[PDB]
């Protein structure tokens, strides 16, 4: 059986760790909700 | 049981010990998570029970106790924060600038951050703190890196 536990508030934090890139990818979404790369 | 607005972990006792399968957002008395996290199954919250109300495998979304409430959208320009809730670790905001998933049916925002599968359902936030989507359905590129879509549902 699955259950939920509170993990925190939904707020924006000023001066948070800024990381990660912004790639532009050609993708395909199948009928099962799965994404795949199209090249 | 617990109907307070906020971010929640989704746990199971079926495997060894307590395992985190995903994360979700409680807002306006409705629990929002990714379909692949629960597979549409009922949830427990203290003495209370949450039953599913709406869901769609292709969108990979599910709402509990009521219809989908999250409607805010990415503006296409600004940086966002992933409010990541990793398994066994504290909730942490990671700011990033989203990329784009180009599909034959339109472009969608994408977040390029590496987190374990049990982090699926973690909300993505705008500068006002509004949930613009959920993290945890995407693709694994070239070196084993993960890129998730910015998955938002439709408010009726
Ligand atoms: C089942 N099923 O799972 C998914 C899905 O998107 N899983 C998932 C989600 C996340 Cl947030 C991360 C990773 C992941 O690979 N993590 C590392 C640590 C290995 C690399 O960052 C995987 C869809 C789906 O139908």
């Amino acid at each position: 059986d699955m259950y939920i536990e509170r993990a925190g508030d939904i707020t924006w934090e000023k001066d948070a760790e800024v990381t990660g890139n912004s790639p532009r990818l050609d993708v395909a979404l199948d009928e099962s909700g799965d994404f795949s790369l199209v090249e | 049981g617990e109907t307070t607005d906020g971010v929640y972990r989704v746990m199971t006792r079926r495997l060894l010990g307590s395992t985190q399968v995903g994360v979700g957002v409680m807002q306006e008395g409705v629990f929002h998570t990714m379909w692949h996290v629960t597979k549409g199954a009922a949830l427990r919250s203290g003495e209370g029970r949450l039953d599913p109300y709406w869901g769609d495998v292709k969108q990979d979304l599910v709402s509990y106790c009521g219809p989908w409430k999250l409607d805010a959208a990415w503006d296409g320009l600004s940086e966002v924060q992933l409010l990541a809730v990793p398994p066994g670790e504290r909730a942490k905001n990671i700011q990033t600038l989203p990329g784009i998933f180009k599909t034959k049916d339109g472009d969608i925002g994408a977040v390029a951050l590496d987190y374990p599968a049990g982090t699926s359902g973690s909300p993505i936030l705008d500068k006002c703190g509004r949930v613009i989507g959920l993290y945890g359905n995407g693709v694994v590129i070239k070196n084993g890196s993960y890129v998730s879509a910015i998955t938002q549902g439709k408010r009726e």
